[PDB]
């Protein structure tokens, strides 16, 4: 019967609600207590990027630390240079509402996806010299919201059908499909290893994700409302995850808990992207206040500001070498701090 | 024949003009009166033009040729209050140079002030006739319109300081200014003139599109009101000076002289009125004052 | 550097095509279209030529985008924003629907369910300044079905006629008391006619006048 | 929905069943990385402007 | 993605001929085009140059003012315009394509080029090795030395290597020190800095015995090296 399982069920999450109580020592704020401060972390705007006519929803840094991608809704996919500035390609879209892009690890290819429910895959290593579209992966049945490359044949997509997959680029085909969330999924985060991958999604929780297997490691709630940015620590070893409740929450995989809360009684709108330092001394949050903020990811003390946009700040990426921190916006304007 | 020879006395006295050695009734009411619009022009002005840059929001290019008339008016209240304090016995201590100076600077500043008038009604007929909804805009034609104004100005305000005025032929020349000449004034008039017949064009071919296109699906009353205290404001603050200057250049015999002095006085009026028309209807940038 | 200097040269190559682009895209109208399963916006499609679906369609030399967003089935409140700064948002309600029921709930009417997403619209944050056409389809099954049926079964409250022109005139200004920005944006309600193919003019007729009332905003003139 | 509770229940023990580590060593990992890769972070310490790419 | 080129052939002196290269297979709109002679016994030599969409146009100094070049990006011809050719002018003219944006790969496709025969501050790239013997399954290295330093300040230097088989158009290798080309086996690689710059070949065959030849591209007009066979 439904009862029979549900009253087991209730059950279930007693004992992992008992055992994470009892591995809950001591608070990082009390660990942290005596660690020297970050100091006031002054950024200054060194690049802006122009050229986008409406507004900005993704960006994704390549590996190389120089390049990026942006797409906004004037259906222009932009592969960037942030040294000078200036455009290397300007990748025409299908549709003209996309929500998420990814530069691949080897820089070979660029991948967008939004309304159209399709993971569109271009090539730009090509013989003709421009870009083409190489594949469009079309299995999911609601918007897409992230996708992040493993290889240049692996690309793992979150979708707002409740559901992730791992796809094989040269079939297109799901090689694998991830479900258990019971909300829309908003974003996904590789680990650095690229064997795990957390989605948050908007049943206010996220699941760590296992890339081979197919199946859900643990879960995580803590938040209240819908989860709208996730990243992980650069050690693999935590994460953390941007809601609507104005909060950012670093969660550890190996203790299954909540370490810190990143909210101050000041900010009241919703985070919209959030990424880490090299380091991973400081968590940047992006929220819809139109600013940026940069936190103390050991104290969670708000040390530093990032106020340079009209409007949100849709998406924030760090480089890999940790030189520069760019933000996009709904203003049309890539801004390269450091 | 050229005589920058005669002081101002011999301009005068050549004119129907008289120097007014002592200080008078009228002279008393009309310096009041000037002054009291001069400090209302400059004080109105510089409001509008520090609410347009300090607000983000009125960082459009309408709003820019509306601080560009603000401050053309605010160029007209100093060139007004210079004039004062040079009526009366004052303009006694007067010479060529300087005269030329204090009517040069009215010069300038009423022209600049009418061809904003100008340049924001062709404005209004551009951002209305378009068929677009968002139109990511430049800031290039509002410029580029700014300087021809101000060049203009400038130009119109310089040419009688150098070369066009009757320090060549006192028997052809004006009789209230005593050296511009009747062709400069003419030129002044019928220029003034024409730039309000274009006015009253645009301004009507906007009210009849909109008419014609919204009333096919209240609008006419707020456009009609907008549009009828805008031409109002210019008739009745410069038909009379400009049919005077006309009556000036053409009608010997016509005593125009006496309502001269209160003539002007209502053509600073305009400069006076203008922040007010161009900001009463914008709530938001009404209320930003503070 | 030889080779940097040719590179921008690409790149001014690159922002030309954007800005022709930008250029070509701002003269299109961009209307988002939304309802009920059963509205008619079927039947509407139809008369003006997975996943977000567009169409275009060219009126007395206006071009015309319409975004059918019906086949998302996803949550709104994480999608819709990505609409706002259409010119108009197309809503289509089925007249023939005061006396039905959706087929999963027990006794929520189709028409009170089409004010439930009327209220959420109207009043949406993103859409605070966005004009709204609301197309009453099925008129003439509306006028059958009155006939034999009241309204009475739908709103409970009504002092009126069953008779085809006050029933129906009774439901469009219900619609219509939905938004609280009363005087920010003018909804333009038509009932859809099949022969005289008015209903594309009724929409270039309402797209002049949201384009006509902005840019008498953005001038001032207003 | 008698599937849907089925599938959920083995899900949850699945959760229940794994190595919990306590928070106090976790929290000293996270330490113990930020401070070993603190000198190599430019955000973190700002670097001269001759070695800023920007 | 082959180039072909019409047009050569014999001319007396003094006479005007138009050479047109049709671009196939390939977005011949967004590609930077050359124009290279080779002489019947000597090297490589550039002349001409036109960016994408006809926004700049160079040329050398034995043809400046002599030469007109222009492309047609509708029809995807690229087209020459030789005026008063003079004796010295006896060449295999190749076209060459070049697309410039960070990290591309520019003259990697050379076409066939047409045989002319006339009927009767600028950087020298020198390297002294002419019919080097070497055998194959051997390792071979190929030294270069500029008159200028190559390196720019942002660290590349733009020196970029060649490959003539007997009878073929030239094929590039190496496009900038420390990188290697599309479609060219790992043997080939080349380490240097500022003015010396070498290309070791690890083992070859009978497929790459031919001549070398180097270029710099740090500054126009691109003067090209003496060849370097490989002497099988
Ligand atoms: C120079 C023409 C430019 C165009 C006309 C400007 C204008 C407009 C409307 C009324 C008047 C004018 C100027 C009239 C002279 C200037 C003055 O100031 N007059 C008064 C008249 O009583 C004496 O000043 P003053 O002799 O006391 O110094």
């Amino acid at each position: 019967e439904l009862d029979q399982l549900r009253q087991e069920a209730e059950q279930l999450k007693n004992q992992i609600r008992d055992a994470r109580k009892a591995c809950a020592d001591a608070t990082l704020s009390q660990i942290t207590n005596n660690i020297d401060p970050v100091g006031r972390i002054q950024m200054r705007t060194r690049r802006t990027l122009r050229g986008h006519l409406a507004k900005i929803y993704a960006m994704h840094w390549g590996t190389d630390s120089r390049l990026l991608v942006s797409a906004s809704q004037d259906g222009k996919l932009i592969i960037w240079d942030s040294y000078t500035t200036n455009k290397v390609h300007a990748i025409p879209l299908r549709s003209s509402w996309v929500m998420t892009c990814a530069y691949a690890p080897s820089g070979n290819y660029v991948a967008c996806g939004g309304l159209d429910n399709i993971c569109s895959i271009y090539n730009l290593k090509t013989r003709e010299g421009n870009v083409r579209v190489s594949r469009e992966l079309a299995g999911h049945t609601g918007y897409l919201s992230c996708c992040r490359f493993l290889d240049d044949n692996q690309i793992v997509t979150s979708s707002g059908d409740t559901t992730c997959a791992l796809w094989d680029i040269e079939t297109g085909q799901q090689t694998t499909t991830f479900t258990g969330h019971t909300g829309d999924v908003m974003s996904l985060s590789l680990a650095p290893d690229t064997r795990l991958f957390v989605s948050g999604a908007c049943d206010a929780s996220a699941k760590l994700w296992d890339v081979r297997e197919g199946m859900c490691r643990q879960t995580f709630t803590g938040h209240e409302s819908d989860i709208n940015a996730i990243c992980f620590f650069p050690n693999g070893n935590a994460f953390a995850t941007g809601s609507d409740d104005a909060t950012c929450r670093l969660f550890d995989l190996r203790a299954d808990q909540e370490l810190m809360t990143y909210s101050h009684d000041n900010i009241i709108c919703g985070i919209t992207s959030v990424s880490f330092s090299k380091s991973g001394r400081l968590l940047l949050a992006g929220y819809d206040d139109f600013n940026c903020n940069v936190w103390d990811a050991l104290k969670a003390d708000r040390a530093g500001v990032l106020a340079g946009h009209d409007n949100r700040v849709s998406c924030l990426g760090v480089t890999d070498d940790g030189m520069a921190v760019a933000t996009g916006s709904w203003d049309s304007f890539l801004k390269i701090w450091n | 024949q050229c005589f920058y020879n005669e002081s101002i006395a011999f301009f005068y006295n050549r004119s129907g003009k008289h120097l007014a050695t002592e200080w008078n009734t009228v002279s008393k009411l009309v310096m009041g009166l000037g002054i009291t619009v001069c400090i209302f022009i400059m004080l109105a002005n510089l409001l509008v033009m520090v609410a347009i840059y300090v607000n983000r929001r009125f960082h459009f290019p309408i709003y820019y040729l509306m601080a560009n008339l603000a401050a053309a008016d605010f160029f007209a209240g100093l060139a007004y209050f210079y004039l004062m304090f040079n009526t009366g016995p004052n303009t006694r201590r007067l010479t060529v140079s300087t005269w030329l100076l204090r009517q040069g600077l009215i010069d300038t500043s009423l022209t600049a002030s009418v061809a904003n008038l100008l340049a924001i009604a062709i404005e209004r007929h551009i951002t209305v006739f378009r068929m677009q909804l968002h139109t990511r805009m430049s800031n290039r034609r509002v410029v580029v319109v700014i300087v021809v104004i101000w060049t203009m100005a400038i130009v119109m305000g310089a040419i009688p300081s150098v070369g066009w005025n009757c320090i060549c032929d006192i028997e052809n020349c004006s009789n209230m200014a005593p050296l511009y000449s009747d062709s400069y004034l003419v030129f002044w008039a019928i220029f003034n003139l024409v730039t309000f017949v274009v006015m009253v064009v645009l301004y009507a071919h906007i009210f009849g599109y909109v008419r014609q296109r919204t009333m096919r699906m209240d609008t006419m009353m707020s456009l009609l009101k907008t549009v009828v205290i805008v031409l109002g404001a210019f008739i009745i603050c410069w038909t009379p000076g400009l049919v005077l200057l006309l009556l000036d250049v053409c009608c010997p015999q016509c005593d125009v002289l006496a309502y001269e002095k209160f003539f002007l006085l209502l053509a600073e009026f305009n400069s006076a009125m203008n922040p007010i028309i161009y900001s009463y209807r914008d709530k938001e940038m009404s209320a930003t004052f503070r | 550097s030889a080779e940097d200097k040719a590179a921008v040269e690409r790149s001014k190559m690159i922002d030309r095509n954007l800005r022709e682009d930008g250029e070509k895209a701002a003269r299109e109208v961009k209307l988002l279209l939304l309802g009920a399963g059963e509205s008619g916006k079927s039947t509407i499609v139809k008369q003006m030529k997975t996943g977000i679906v567009e169409t275009h369609f060219t009126f007395k030399d206006l071009h015309f985008k319409m975004f059918d967003v019906g086949g998302q089935r996803s949550e709104r409140k994480k999608w819709i924003h990505c609409f706002e700064g259409v010119t108009a948002i197309i809503f289509c309600v089925a007249l023939s629907d005061y006396d039905l029921v959706l087929a999963e709930d027990e006794e929520m009417n189709r028409m009170h369910e089409s004010m439930k997403l009327f209220d959420s619209i109207c009043n949406n944050k993103w859409f605070t300044d966005t004009s709204i056409i609301l197309f009453l389809n099925k008129k003439d099954l509306f006028e059958e079905k009155i006939k034999k049926s009241p309204l009475t079964i739908c709103y409970p409250e009504y002092a009126g006629s069953n008779t085809y022109e006050e029933a129906a005139a009774y439901i469009q200004c219900q619609f219509e008391d939905l938004n609280k920005r009363k005087d920010t944006k003018e909804i333009y309600t038509h009932f859809t006619c099949a022969t005289d193919t008015k209903n594309v003019q009724f929409v270039f007729d309402a797209v002049t006048d949201v384009i006509i009332k902005n840019n008498l905003k953005d001038c001032g003139l207003f | 929905s008698i599937a849907q509770a089925r599938k959920l229940v083995e899900q949850l023990k699945m959760e229940a069943n794994i190595d919990r580590i306590k928070v106090s060593k976790a929290a000293a990992d996270l330490m113990a990385y930020c401070e070993a890769h603190a000198k190599e972070d430019p955000l973190l310490t700002p670097v001269p402007a001759s070695e800023n790419p920007f | 993605v082959q180039l072909v080129e019409s047009g050569g052939g014999l001319v007396q002196p003094g006479g005007s001929r138009k050479l047109s290269c049709s671009a196939s297979g390939f977005a011949f709109s967004s590609f930077g085009m050359h124009w290279v002679r080779q002489a019947p016994e000597k090297g490589l030599e550039w002349v001409a140059y036109i960016s994408s969409g006809s926004g700049t146009i160079y040329y050398a100094d034995t043809v400046k003012g002599r030469f007109t070049i222009s492309r047609d990006d509708p029809k995807n011809t690229l087209f020459l315009q030789m005026t008063s050719l003079r004796s010295e002018d006896t060449a295999m003219y190749y076209c060459v394509r070049s697309i410039y944006y960070y990290g591309s790969s520019p003259f990697d496709f050379w076409g066939q080029g047409t045989t002319l025969t006339v009927s009767s501050s600028d950087i020298v790239m020198t390297q002294a090795t002419s019919s080097v013997p070497v055998t194959p399954g051997e390792s071979v290295s190929i030294s270069c030395r500029s008159s200028k330093s190559l390196l720019h300040s942002n660290g590349n230097t733009y020196l970029y290597w060649f490959l003539q088989r007997p009878g073929q158009s030239p094929q590039l290798l190496i496009y900038r020190m420390s990188n290697l080309a599309s479609g060219v086996p790992d043997r080939f690689s080349g380490s240097g800095s500022g003015t010396a710059f070498t290309l070791t070949i690890s083992r070859l065959e009978a497929e790459d015995v031919g001549v070398y030849y180097c270029m710099q591209h740090l500054e126009y007009p691109l003067t090209f090296g003496a060849g370097t066979k490989l002497e099988l």
